[PDB]
C-alpha cells in the first residue's frame, strides 16, 4: 500500500470533521454513531419479533 | 401547590418590596412546570419595567444567559453597567457575554475602563487571557506593562495584585520568547511575594499555604525559563526553592524529579518519585519515570511490573501501554503485550477507535514483522496531536526503510538483486520515500528540536533518493547541524549514510566511530541502534568481525528484539563454520521475521542439513514452501539432498 | 411491562448504546403503554417521548450524513425538549456541529454555552469546548451568518406546531396525515414515501 492508499481511511470522514478548510470539529464528532448504524429502512415492526430481535443482540 | 405559589407571587406587584424575587420565582415556575420561556421572559421584562436597578438588570442578564439569549442579556448588563460603573463583577459578566457575541472591542474597552478606575485583581487576567486567546500576545504584554507602570503600592492587597500581574506578564513573556524578562518579572514577583509573606504571617496567617504555593510556582517558572536558557543548575536551584516553599506540590515534585533525572542524579529522582507516589499512587508520570529509572538500573522486571500495576488500575492508558510495549521489545518479550490490549477493550469497547490505541497497535505490528499492518494502524492514529505525531515518525521510518536495512550496507545491498534491480521495487520504494516528505509536511513542529529532527528526516528522504545532488544536500544539512551541535546523533548518522551513498566510505567510518563512543539514551536510541549496525557492516567489509560482533551485541543489550543484529551475527557464525550457532541465530531471525524471510528459511534448513539434522532440515524446507510456493533453489538442493540422506 | 421496558430503555440510553437499538427499546415500551390504554376500554400520559427522542436523534445524524445540514439543524433544535431522556452532551454536541456546518455560529454559541454549563463536566472538558467555540468564533464569528428560526415555537408561549416524524420540521399544513398507532402527524406529501410509520414502524394507516 502507498501513502495515498492508506489515506482513504481519513479522506471521506474529513468532510464531516472539517469546515471551509479552516476549522476542525473532531471533539464533537465523538458523539456520532457510524452511518451504517444510523441509516434506517421503510420496513415494518411487530412486537413479538421486535422484542425477540432486541433480546437477541 | 404550584398555583398557591403562583397566586401568592402574583399578589406581589410594582408598589411592593421583594417583587423582583417574586417575579423571578414566577418566571422559574413557568419555565420548570409549564415549560414556557415566554412566561419566564415576560416575568423578567416585568422586573425590568417595574424595578429597573443595577442588581435587577444584572440578574436579568444572567436569566437571559440561562435562556441562551445573550443579546438581551447584554442589553440587561448595559442597563446595569451604565448605572454602577464601579462593579468589576458586572464588568467581567459583561465581558463574558460580549466574548460569546464577538463584541471583543467592547469587552476589551470595558476591562480597560475598569483597570483605569483601579478595580480588582483578576481584571488584568480577564483582559490578558482574552487577548492571548485572540493571539494578540503583544497587546497583552503592553497592557500588563501599563498595569505595572505605577510606582508599586505598599498595601498588602496591591503587593499581591502586582505580584500576580508580574507572574501573568511572565506567562505572556514566555509566548513572546522574552524569557530573561520573564525571569526579571518573576524575581520582581518573588520580591513582592516576600513582602506579602512578611505581613501575611503577622496579620493574615490563614492565607500562608496559598501564598507559599504562589511563591513555589514563581520559583518553578524561574526554573522553567532557566531550562530554556540551558542553565539546568539554576533550574535545580529554583525548583529546590519551589520545594522549600511547597515540598509536596505534584508538578514541582515531578519537575525536580525530571531535573534530577536530566542532570544524572537517578537516586534523588527516585526520592522525588517515591515521595510523589506516596502523596498520590495514581500519578502516571511518577510511575513511568520510576519504571525508566528501574530500566536504567536493569531492574526490568520492576519497570514492567509497575507499568502493569498502573494498567491494572488504569487499563485505558496509551502512554503506559506504549512505554510497556517498548520495555517488552527491549527485553525480547513481545508475546506478553496482547493481554493489555484486551484489558483496554474489556474496559472500553470503543478503545479500538482511539488514536492512542491505534498508535500502540501500530508499534506492536512493526515489532512482530508486519510493516503494512503497522502502517495501517499508524495511519488511523496519524492526525492526533500526541499519538498521531508519534505514529507519523514511525510511518516515516517504514516509508524510508520498509525492509529495516542498513541503508548502503554492503553485506546485503549487494544482494536482493532479483527484486532490487526491478523497476517495480525501485519505483514503489522511491514513491514511499518521496511521500515520506508528505508525512514530514504533516509533522508540524512546536520546538527548535522538532524543526531539527524534521529537517534531518527530510534529508533522510533526500539521501534515500540516491540522486547525487539530493545526497550532497543531505550531507551538507547534516554537517551544518553537526557543526552547531557536535553530539547530534541523527545528523551524524545522516553524514555517515550520505557518505556511504556517495561512496565516501572512509568519511562515513570515522563519523560512525564518533557515535559509537557516546553513551546511549532513550531519545536517540533508534539512530544509535542503526549507526552501530551500519558500522558493523563496514567492519565486516574490513573483515575485523570482532568490532562488528561488539556493536551487534551492544545493540542487543539496549534492544534484544533487533532481527538485523541477529541476522548479521548468524552470517558471522556461518563464515566461522559454526553451523549450529548460525542455526540458533537463523532460528531467531526465522521466528522474528514471522517466517517471512525465506532467505533465512533456506539458511536455517541448510545449516540443519550440514549439522546432520536431516529431519529438522526437511521440517524447514516444508515451512519455506508453505511460506512461499515456487521459491527457487530449496526444493532440489536442500529438500531432496536431506531426503536422499534420510535412510543412507 | 411498559415500566420495565422503559427501565431498560433508560439504562441503555445512559450507557450511550446504539441509537437505533434505543429507539426500538422506547418503541417497545410505548406500544405496551398503548396496550395498557387499550386495556382501559405522568409516565402513564406521554407514551412515545423516548421513541421520539431517539428517532429525531437518529434523523438529525441521517440528515448530517445526507449533507442536508439545515434539516439536521432543525431536527437537532427540536431535541432541546428531550434533555430528560438524551443527555445534554449528545444533543448540544450534535446541535453545535450542525449549527457550525450550517454557519449558524450564534446557534452554535447557544449550544456551546449550554454545554459549558453542565455540572457533570471537568474543567478540562469545559476548557476544550471553550477552545473549539473560540476557534469557531475567531475564524468566523460567534453570531449566525445564516439564521434558524425554530426557536419561534420552542419558547412555548404561542404553543407548538407538531414536528413531522418524516422530516424533523414543524407541520405548516392546516390538516394532514396522522398515524393510527402512535398518533404523530406527517406532511401529506412526505408520508407518500413510506409503507411504515417513520417513528413506530407500524404499517401506514
Amino acid at each position: 500500500m502507498t501513502y495515498r492508499d492508506l489515506d482513504n481511511d481519513l479522506m471521506k470522514y474529513s468532510a464531516i470533521q472539517t469546515l471551509d478548510g479552516e476549522i476542525d470539529l473532531k471533539l464533537l464528532t465523538k458523539v456520532l454513531a457510524p452511518e451504517h448504524e444510523v441509516r434506517e429502512d421503510d420496513v415494518g415492526w411487530d412486537w413479538d419479533h421486535l422484542f425477540t430481535e432486541v433480546s437477541s443482540e | 401547590d404550584i398555583e398557591r405559589a403562583l397566586s401568592i407571587l402574583q399578589n406581589v406587584t410594582a408598589e411592593q418590596p421583594y417583587f423582583i424575587e417574586a417575579r423571578e420565582k414566577m418566571a422559574d415556575i413557568y419555565l420548570k412546570h409549564r415549560k414556557d420561556k415566554m412566561l419566564y421572559i415576560t416575568c423578567f421584562r416585568e422586573i425590568a419595567e417595574r424595578m429597573a436597578n443595577p442588581r435587577s438588570f444584572l440578574l436579568l442578564g444572567d436569566a437571559y444567559m440561562n435562556i441562551l439569549e445573550p443579546e438581551e442579556a447584554i442589553v440587561a448588563y448595559e442597563q446595569a453597567l451604565n448605572q454602577n460603573p464601579k462593579d468589576g463583577t458586572l464588568a467581567s459578566k459583561m465581558g463574558k457575554a460580549l466574548i460569546k457575541t464577538h463584541n471583543y472591542s467592547m469587552a476589551i474597552t470595558y476591562y480597560e475602563a475598569a483597570l483605569k478606575t483601579g478595580q480588582k485583581n483578576y481584571l488584568c487576567y480577564d483582559l490578558a487571557e482574552l487577548l492571548l486567546k485572540l493571539k494578540w500576545y503583544d497587546k497583552a504584554e503592553k497592557v500588563l506593562q501599563h498595569a505595572l507602570a505605577h510606582e508599586p503600592v505598599n498595601e498588602l492587597s496591591a503587593l499581591m495584585e502586582d505580584g500576580r500581574c508580574q507572574v501573568l506578564l511572565a506567562k505572556v513573556y514566555s509566548k513572546m520568547e522574552k524569557l530573561g524578562d520573564a525571569i526579571t518579572a518573576l524575581q520582581q514577583a518573588r520580591e513582592l511575594q516576600a513582602r506579602v509573606l512578611k505581613r501575611v504571617q503577622m496579620e493574615q496567617p490563614d492565607a500562608v499555604p496559598a501564598q507559599k504555593h504562589l511563591a513555589a510556582e514563581i520559583c518553578a517558572e524561574i526554573a522553567k525559563h532557566s531550562v530554556a536558557q540551558r542553565d539546568y543548575e539554576k533550574a535545580i536551584k529554583f525548583y529546590r526553592e519551589a520545594l522549600v516553599h511547597c515540598e509536596t506540590d505534584n508538578k514541582i515534585m515531578l519537575e525536580l524529579a525530571r531535573l534530577y533525572l536530566a542532570q544524572d542524579d537517578p537516586d534523588s529522582c527516585l526520592r522525588q518519585c517515591a515521595l510523589l507516589l506516596q502523596s498520590d499512587q495514581d500519578n502516571e508520570a511518577a510511575t513511568m519515570m520510576m519504571a525508566d529509572l528501574m530500566f536504567r538500573k536493569q531492574d526490568y522486571e520492576q519497570a514492567v511490573f509497575h507499568l502493569q500495576q498502573l494498567l491494572e488500575r488504569k487499563p485505558d492508558n496509551y502512554m503506559t501501554l506504549s512505554r510497556l510495549i517498548d520495555l517488552l521489545r527491549r527485553c525480547g518479550k513481545l508475546e506478553d503485550v496482547p493481554r493489555f490490549f484486551s484489558m483496554a477493550e474489556k474496559r472500553n469497547s470503543r478503545a479500538k477507535l482511539e488514536p492512542g490505541f491505534q498508535y500502540c497497535k501500530g508499534l506492536y505490528l512493526w515489532y512482530t514483522g508486519e510493516p503494512n499492518d503497522a502502517l495501517r494502524h499508524f495511519n488511523k492514529a496519524r492526525k492526533d496531536r500526541d499519538w498521531g505525531q508519534n505514529a507519523l515518525y514511525n510511518m516515516i521510518e517504514i516509508c524510508l526503510n520498509p525492509d529495516n536495512e542498513t541503508v548502503g550496507g554492503e553485506v546485503f545491498e549487494n544482494l536482493d538483486g532479483d527484486l532490487g534491480n526491478s523497476t517495480e521495487k525501485q519505483e514503489s520504494v522511491q514513491l514511499a520515500v518521496r511521500t515520506a516528505e508528505k508525512l514530514l509536511k504533516e509533522l508540524k513542529p512546536q520546538t527548535v528540536q522538532g524543526h531539527v529532527q524534521l529537517r534531518i528526516m527530510e534529508n533522510y528522504c533526500l539521501m534515500a533518493t540516491k540522486q547525487k545532488s539530493n545526497v550532497e544536500q543531505a550531507l551538507n544539512t547534516f554537517t551544518e547541524i553537526a557543526a552547531s551541535e557536535k553530539e547530534h546523533i541523527p545528523a551524524l548518522l545522516g553524514m555517515a549514510t550520505a557518505y556511504m551513498i556517495l561512496k565516501q566510505t572512509p568519511r562515513a567510518r570515522n563519523q560512525l566511530k564518533r557515535i559509537a563512543k557516546m553513551n546511549w539514551n532513550a531519545i536517540d536510541a533508534e539512530e544509535f541502534e542503526k549507526s552501530w549496525l551500519l558500522l558493523a557492516d563496514i567492519y565486516i567489509q574490513s573483515a575485523k568481525y570482532d568490532m562488528a560482533e561488539d556493536l551487534l551485541k551492544r545493540c542487543l543489550r539496549h534492544n534484544r528484539s533487533c532481527c538485523k543484529a541477529y541476522e548479521y551475527m548468524g552470517y558471522i557464525m556461518e563464515k566461522e563454520q559454526a553451523y549450529t550457532d548460525a542455526a540458533l541465530n537463523y532460528e531467531m531471525a526465522w521466528k522474528y521475521s514471522n517466517r517471512t524471510n525465506p532467505a533465512v528459511g533456506y539458511k536455517l534448513a541448510f545449516n540443519y542439513l550440514k549439522a546432520k539434522r536431516y529431519v529438522d532440515s526437511i521440517d524447514i524446507c516444508h515451512q519455506v514452501l508453505e511460506a512461499h510456493p515456487t521459491y527457487p533453489k530449496i526444493r532440489k538442493d536442500i529438500l531432496d539432498k536431506a531426503r536422499a540422506s534420510l535412510r543412507p | 411491562a411498559a415500566k420495565l421496558m422503559f427501565k431498560i430503555a433508560d439504562e441503555e440510553a445512559k450507557k450511550g448504546s446504539k441509537p437505533l437499538r434505543v429507539k426500538k427499546l422506547y418503541v417497545l415500551s410505548a406500544l405496551l403503554i398503548e396496550q395498557y390504554h387499550e386495556q382501559m376500554k405522568r409516565f402513564t400520559d406521554n407514551a412515545w417521548r423516548g421513541a421520539e427522542a431517539y428517532h429525531f436523534f437518529i434523523l438529525a445524524q441521517r440528515q448530517l450524513y445526507e449533507g442536508c445540514v439545515d434539516t439536521a439543524l432543525k431536527t437537532a433544535l427540536h431535541l432541546k425538549d428531550y434533555e430528560d431522556i438524551i443527555p445534554p452532551v449528545e444533543i448540544y454536541s450534535l446541535l453545535a456541529l450542525c449549527a457550525c456546518a450550517s454557519r449558524a455560529f450564534g446557534t452554535c454559541s447557544k449550544a456551546f454555552i449550554k454545554l459549558k454549563s453542565l455540572e457533570t463536566l471537568s474543567s478540562e472538558q469545559k476548557q476544550q469546548y471553550e477552545d473549539l467555540a473560540l476557534e469557531i468564533f475567531t475564524k468566523h464569528t460567534s453570531k449566525d451568518n445564516r439564521k434558524p428560526e425554530l426557536d419561534s415555537l420552542m419558547e412555548g408561549g404561542e404553543g407548538k406546531l407538531p414536528t413531522c416524524v418524516a422530516t424533523g420540521s414543524p407541520i405548516t399544513e392546516y390538516q394532514f396525515w396522522m398515524c393510527s398507532v402512535c398518533k404523530h402527524g406527517v406532511l401529506a406529501q412526505e408520508i407518500s414515501h413510506y409503507s411504515f410509520c417513520p417513528l413506530c414502524h407500524s404499517p401506514v394507516g
